[PDB]
RNA sequence: CCUACUUCACAAAGCGCCUUCUAAAUGAUAUCAUCUCAACUUAAUACCCACACCCAAGAACAGGGUU
């Protein structure tokens, strides 16, 4: 409050760069957060015509994690318009071609099917590794929390965490393993 | 003067110098302009909030497209706050 | 030590009922940004449409012009408010 | 446990036998799951529970040795399968796409080239239906098919 | 009844421990006393009330305008006390009623400026192949209120 | 693509010539075994990319050349 008219208006509709680490995450659950921030549906000032989307930088999109056998079952089908040009390719093969396209297609399907969709896709910046360009690192504001809690493995439990959990059953004194 | 801001009526150039002189008259130190929030620093649409601190307590903070714009505007916010001419002032009693 | 929201970022919310239990008093002054949380102030049609697209992160379509029928339907003196 | 030390000489040496914790909170239960109030309260995430039933080269232990319930033996057997594939048991080797909740063996599943009409859609299995009766703290249950 | 700490042992949400009502009712008494001091000593700036005038809730400051979709049957110029205010906010405090505030606490005044009609407003019906085409033109009455003041009183 | 041959003859052709790149071991559930909807290990390059007059470029426009 007590700003001038023009800087208040600039402040409200200004767009914010968000960072979003996609390591060990599912691509649809990244895609939901990304899609909300790309449409501006996380702002109370939101409206469709008012054009208030943000930028979402997703890093580590080589390190996505499908749940279940979706790496081997889920199929991405496209068609070069030529006859006999129907190309179905599973999620694993497409992830070896380009490690952006799974998160990219997920988000692109989440967005509203209209003409604002591709301007919204030009606000989303996907990188497959830890490496993000410097001109984009100097824009980031908030890093969003990962939607999936990565379960730690047996190497990553500390000793007191292991010791606090009881041994459940007595093994026989003579059994081989 | 209902719905009009102070510096829509009293136009000034150089609000920073004016804020400096007014803070000398209250016997307060010169304020440090100090970048509080920013976004899109390397783009054609940045946003800055410059704050103005006096003895490491802020008196005002304002946004802008560049840093200089936001600093001048924070100076204007401070001048509205010194003079009681804020957006939240008690309305005119008719 | 209970806080219904982390009173950290916008305002310090302090709810209350009155003795009658009829009004809820909220008390919420603003949270100032600390000095420690701040940085000191640092001291042709085709390629032009690609250059603007890449600059403002939009597609190419809104940089092409539009015909007279659409330029003359536009309201040049639209209603203002506030 | 006992080991088979050899070099030609072959002997068997009982070495470093463990024991279960002294106070089961549910004594006069039957399975070691049943004795410790864990009938529906474990998943593939928690590997401190899974690792106690696993051979050191990753395989399961038989039901007679562990003395498990039949139900809980199939559940742990399934959870251990689902936890090897999520890379949560890295030290149970004999000697890269991230997964979790994988019901079937990854090298055995044909891709769905014709997902059906809306009333006959071929869905993708996620998780196992042996773990239906777990405590869901949500209102919606576990969606087992995506 | 011990369960060892697994994923599904405990519920995933963290437990909150709500404060005991002795220290909490005392704490509320402290807060209401503070805010009542702000209303006594006139610390506040301008107020906004949420007022249930007519059939809907208007968020309202002083010096503004409300267009109401019925004739109030008052003369232009008459002042009006709007009862049924159900939120009153300042910069640093609000007061919200269950569901309405006390008449002794808040007073919202408003004058009638004008009593117009609406713009002509078409009502057309049409069903195809049935020769069914009606047309009507409706103008509803309207009055404009100017909210003069939201005065607040120290009655907590 | 036109050196020959042939229809033909500042050229276009063919009948003429040129070029054309799931299976193992190991192994648990079920101490043997067992291919494992058990885990582990093992088995796209090329191409293209800056007036006027004549043209192997061409319907027009365009293109190449004009030292
Ligand atoms: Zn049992």
């Amino acid at each position: 409050s007590s700003f001038s008219r023009a800087p208040q208006q600039w402040a409200t509709f200004a767009r914010i760069w968000y960072l979003l680490d996609g390591k060990m995450q599912p691509p649809g659950k990244l895609a939901a957060m990304a899609s909300i921030r790309l449409q501006g549906l996380h702002k109370p000032v939101y409206h469709a015509l008012s054009d208030c989307g943000d930028h979402v930088v997703i890093m580590n999109t080589r390190h996505i994690a499908f749940s279940g056998n979706k790496w081997e079952q889920k199929v991405y089908s496209s068609h070069t318009g030529y006859p006999g040009g129907f190309r179905q390719v599973t999620a694993a093969q497409l992830h070896l071609r380009d490690p952006v396209a799974i998160v990219k297609l997920a988000i692109y399907g989440m967005l509203p099917k209209n003409l604002h969709r591709r301007t919204m896709m030009e606000r989303l910046h996907l990188f497959p590794d830890e490496y993000i360009p410097e001109d984009i690192l100097k824009n980031l504001v908030e890093e969003l929390p990962q939607p999936r809690k990565i379960p730690k493995r047996l190497d990553e439990y500390t000793q007191e965490e292991i010791d606090a959990f009881p041994r459940l059953w007595t093994p026989p004194e003579d059994y081989r393993l | 003067m209902t719905g009009k801001e102070l510096f829509e009526m009293w136009k000034i150039i150089n609000p920073m110098g004016l804020l400096v002189e007014e803070l000398k008259k209250r016997n307060v130190s010169a304020p440090e302009s100090r970048l509080t929030r920013q976004s899109g620093g390397t783009t054609a649409l940045p946003l800055y909030f410059v704050g103005l601190y006096c003895d490491k307590k802020l008196i005002a903070e304002g946004p802008g497209e560049t840093v200089l714009v936001a600093e001048e505007e924070a100076a204007r916010v401070a001048l509205r706050k010194l003079y009681g001419f804020t957006e939240n002032r008690r309305p005119w009693n008719y | 030590t209970y806080s219904p929201l982390p009173d950290d970022y916008n305002c310090n919310v302090e709810l209350a009922l009155t003795s009658d239990g009829r009004t809820i008093v909220c008390y919420h002054p603003s949270v100032d940004i600390p000095y420690e949380h701040t940085k000191p102030i640092p001291r042709e049609e085709g390629p032009m449409i690609e250059q603007l697209s890449k600059m403002f992160f939009t597609t190419k379509h809104r940089w092409y012009p539009h015909g007279r029928y659409h330029r003359c339907r536009k309201n040049l003196n639209p209603p203002k408010d506030r | 446990f006992r080991e088979v030390v050899e070099t030609t000489i072959i002997e068997g040496r009982i070495t470093a036998t463990p024991k279960e914790s002294p106070n089961p909170p549910n004594p006069s239960g039957q399975c070691p799951i049943c004795r410790w109030n864990l009938k529906h309260k474990y998943n593939y995430d928690d590997v401190l529970l899974l690792s106690q039933f696993i051979r050191p080269h990753g395989g399961m232990l038989p039901r007679k040795i562990t003395g498990l319930c039949q139900e809980e033996h199939r559940k742990i057997e399934e959870c251990v399968k689902m936890a090897h594939r999520a890379g949560l048991l890295p030290n149970h080797r004999p000697r890269q796409l991230n997964r979790y909740l994988t019901r079937w063996a990854p090298g055995s599943v044909k891709p769905i080239y014709k997902k059906g009409p809306r009333w006959n859609r071929v869905r993708m299995p996620v998780g196992s239906p042996l773990l239906r009766d777990n405590v869901c703290y949500s209102r919606t249950p576990w969606k087992l098919y995506h | 009844g011990y369960v060892p700490k697994t994923s599904l042992s405990s519920p995933p949400w963290p437990e909150v421990v709500l404060p005991d009502p002795v220290e909490e009712t005392r704490h509320h008494a402290e807060v209401v006393k503070k805010v009542n001091e702000m209303i006594v000593t006139g610390q506040y700036g301008r107020l906004f009330a949420v007022v249930h005038f007519a059939s809907r809730q208007w968020k309202v400051t002083s010096e503004d305008l409300i267009l109401i979709g019925n004739e109030l049957d008052l003369a232009c110029g008459e002042r009006i006390r709007l009862e049924k205010v159900l939120l009153v906010g300042a910069d640093n405090f609000t007061l919200l009623g269950k569901p309405l505030l006390g008449k002794d606490l808040v007073r919202v005044e408003a004058t009638v400026i004008e009593k117009t009609e609406s713009w002509p407003r078409i009502i057309m019906r049409f069903r195809k192949r049935k020769n069914f085409k009606k047309k009507r033109i409706v103008t509803t009455p309207q009055t404009v209120l100017r909210i003069n003041s939201i005065e607040i009183a120290p009655c907590l």
